[PDB]
């Protein structure tokens, strides 16, 4: 569930 | 065995919808049997063996079986499998709340801590007790029974709301229809891959591999505007209703537990500790970035005025939301000579993967071997075994799920599938992770070609994979990436720096056609371009962090209005009237609620480590890499984030490197 930036 | 692989990955990916339903029931019955047995013990009878060990045992069994049930919703191509998995996730999340709220367990863990010789148990077991007690108090188990029942009811509702929030976004299939002329300046390899319609127009979806190319390159302002309007109104009505329920529920349980706001509640579990530290952090960074944002907005507006003049378009005199990515791309082309669509010819995916794997074999002292005939959830997924280079210890395995497809998680992420923790018989479980991204498909008779930002994302997610595989702890709940939320982005953003190094970039690149390397001139410009558009890009992240804090500080605010407020005050680019970006802000429902600041918070730490330790000693230095593996990755969540940083740096971290890395010193 570890995701990146929302652009 | 710690030095074999066979039989240590127990995950199966061929489950039917019926088997997912059946296994969910069986897991709940069997897991509740353990919790009921512990709760049946007399309070004077509890020991390390019949209470702490029994709970630690069922925790590792539960989480691995739960993986086979709640993960298919993200990757399976069968829509009914995905539905059964989401349904299982709803049931098991309700069950998680039920078991966590058991007062008979809480009283026995408290009695165990109060009566055992804490100096004589392992430090991680001491941490297990104190973390379990803290979690119990954060569920109100020290409060009267009526307030416990109230919190439990709201937790169950909040869980269903969050799952529905992300499900709505994940299954959305909005698309727009544009003619070829309306897609001007978009390249042929993009246009030829689009679905054609009966009127010889093209379908453009709102997924990331369609949205950002249009926003970055389409020269038709009306096309950019319609895409932005649609992208920022996805699930507008149904997710607004969800937020109008979810945010007040977070405030009500936080207040029942004694906290002023939900943001105060979650900050206590983070290295930042307090909301006033988050506020000071964001506001100070925003002040330092203000003149950069002004200069970048002034350059963008001049570019827009010139392009509207040279092409005959109308000029509204402002930077609209649908202008930002387009002219940031122009800024990169003009100021750093970077054409991302030319550059991607040098990053075919097989060359990138090879270079990525070799970099971290060498740096972290590992060896990666791809498995043949691997059991996978989709034909395009590959499996790798990770061994320690020196000893041969089989640390873990990871899957690479790299290409888009219908029903697949459409962002980027790393999933922990097996924890690298101890098992009931004292042996160690092999860690398993999955890298799930949506890279460009092979088109036009070429291999998949990655833009530099996709290479960066590739390194970012692989940092998470390495965290999941290198972490070894006694307890499942401290395994893998189970660190503080504002610390989990440290290992992922850390590895991003290897895509801004000339020598490293040479090892990641090779022209797909003639095999030639990137010219030294363009390589230097690419590295120098790291700070391009950094003002508005970082100010945008501050907007999102400020909005997240505010929605979880004052629960009376209209979410769209608070987003619009920070856009004009901080970013200087107005939110489009009629949009509702918070209704699409999946982080609010996926474990980053009140914690979105953690991305920028983590980057301070990663920049400090990279500058103070890797740039100083050489970024491929194996013994600095091994110290990074041992002191940052290997403990997982068994230590506080700030203790691992101190162990690595031999000091407190500071902002010096981060500011230097942004051009602010
Ligand atoms: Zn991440």
């Amino acid at each position: 569930p570890r995701r990146p930036y929302i652009l | 065995s710690s030095y074999t692989v066979a039989g240590r990955n127990v995950l199966r990916w061929d489950l039917s919808p019926e088997q997912i339903k059946t296994r969910t029931e069986e897991l709940i019955v069997q897991t509740k049997q353990v919790y009921d047995a512990v709760g049946m013990l007399g309070i004077e009878e509890v020991t390390y063996e019949n209470c702490l060990q029994a709970l630690a045992d069922v925790e590792v069994k539960y989480i691995v079986e739960r993986t086979m049930l709640d993960f298919p919703q993200h990757v399976s191509s069968d829509k009914e499998v995905r539905a059964a998995s989401t349904e299982a996730d709803k049931r098991l999340s309700r069950f998680d709340i039920e078991m966590s709220m058991r007062g008979d367990i809480f009283e026995r863990i408290v009695h165990l801590q109060e009566t055992c010789d804490l100096g004589k148990i392992k430090p991680e077991a001491r941490r297990y007790l104190e973390k379990s007690i803290k979690m119990g108090k954060r569920n109100g188990l020290h409060l009267p029974e009526q307030v416990q029942n109230e919190i439990k009811s709201m937790k169950k509702r909040m869980s269903e709301l969050c799952i529905d929030f992300n499900k709505n976004l994940n299954e959305d299939d909005t698309f727009l229809v544009f003619s070829k002329a309306e897609l001007g300046a978009l390249p042929d390899d993009f246009i030829d891959s689009l679905e054609k319609t009966d009127d010889d127009k093209y379908k453009i979806t709102l997924k990331y591999p369609h949205y950002f190319p249009v926003m970055k390159k389409c020269c038709i302002p009306e096309t950019r505007r319609r895409m932005e309007m649609a992208f920022n109104t996805r699930c507008k009505e149904e997710n607004t209703i969800i937020l109008q329920q979810l945010l007040p529920l977070r405030t009500k349980v936080a207040k029942l537990l004694g906290y002023s706001t939900h943001a105060d509640f979650v900050l206590e579990m983070n290295t930042a500790k307090s909301t006033s530290r988050v506020t000071a952090f964001l506001d100070d960074l925003s002040q330092k970035l203000k003149p950069l944002g002004e200069a970048e907005r002034e350059f963008i507006l001049n570019l827009k005025k010139k392009e509207c003049k040279d092409r005959g378009f109308e000029y509204d005199g402002k930077i609209n939301a649908w202008d930002l990515y387009y002219y940031m791309t122009q800024t990169e082309e003009l100021k750093y000579s970077i054409d991302q669509e030319f550059l991607k010819e040098y990053f075919p995916i097989e060359v990138v993967t090879e270079g990525l794997l070799n970099t971290y074999q060498e740096l972290l002292g590992l060896s990666f071997e791809q498995m043949t005939d691997a059991h996978v959830w989709n034909k395009s997924v590959t499996l790798y075994t990770v061994k320690d280079k020196a000893t041969g210890e089989v640390l873990g395995q990871f899957y690479l799920d790299l290409y888009p497809r219908e029903g697949k998680y459409n962002h980027a992420a790393c999933f922990g599938l097996q924890p690298g923790c101890l098992l009931p018989d004292g042996s160690r479980m092999m860690a398993v992770a999955a890298l799930v991204v949506n890279f460009s498909q092979p088109v036009a008779g070429r291999p998949s070609l990655l833009r530099h930002d996709e290479v960066r994302t590739y390194f970012h997610e692989f940092g998470h994979v390495m965290h999941q595989i290198c972490a070894q702890t006694d307890f499942a709940r401290f395994s893998g990436t189970n660190v503080e939320t504002d610390f989990v982005e440290v290992p992922s953003q850390m590895l991003e720096n290897w895509v801004w190094d000339v020598d490293s970039l040479r090892r990641l690149s090779k022209h797909y056609k003639d095999g030639s390397p990137i010219a030294d001139d363009l390589l230097e410009k690419l590295v120098a371009s790291r700070l391009v558009n950094t003002g508005l890009l970082t100010l945008r992240q501050i907007v999102l962090s400020k909005v997240d804090q505010s929605l979880h500080t004052n629960t009376s605010l209209d979410a769209a209005s608070e987003y619009a407020k920070y856009c004009s005050e901080i970013l200087g680019v107005a939110a489009t009237p009629g949009t509702n970006m918070p209704a699409t802000f999946g982080h609010l429902a996926g474990g980053y609620d009140g914690q979105y600041y953690g991305y920028l918070w983590s980057e301070v730490f990663s920049m400090d480590m990279f500058y103070s330790c890797f740039k100083k000693e050489g970024i491929m230095n194996p013994e600095v890499g091994m110290k990074y593996r041992n002191l940052i990755l290997k403990p997982g969540g068994s230590l506080d984030g700030m203790d691992m940083l101190h162990n690595f740096l031999k000091r407190e971290p500071n902002q010096k490197a981060f500011l230097m890395s942004r051009g602010l010193h």
